[PDB]
């Protein structure tokens, strides 16, 4: 499992 | 991103400031204006 989700979802909140 | 979207929430909240300032002051210089005009139309009728 990789952390790359929560900075994707980060931005597309953005 | 979130650089850019930071310094848009502080000037989001410096407008908050800004607004409720301008509207408090409209309300002043509104009531001064009709105050001043009904000195005025008192010494009219004098």
């Amino acid at each position: 499992v990789r952390g790359l989700l929560q900075e994707l979802s980060s931005i597309r909140h953005f | 991103l979130e650089k850019r979207d930071e310094m848009r929430e502080v000037a989001r909240d410096w407008l908050r400031v800004g607004y409720v300032l301008d509207r408090l002051l409209f309300r002043i210089y509104l009531l001064a204006v009709l105050a001043y005009s009904i000195t005025l139309v008192t010494l009219w009728s004098i």
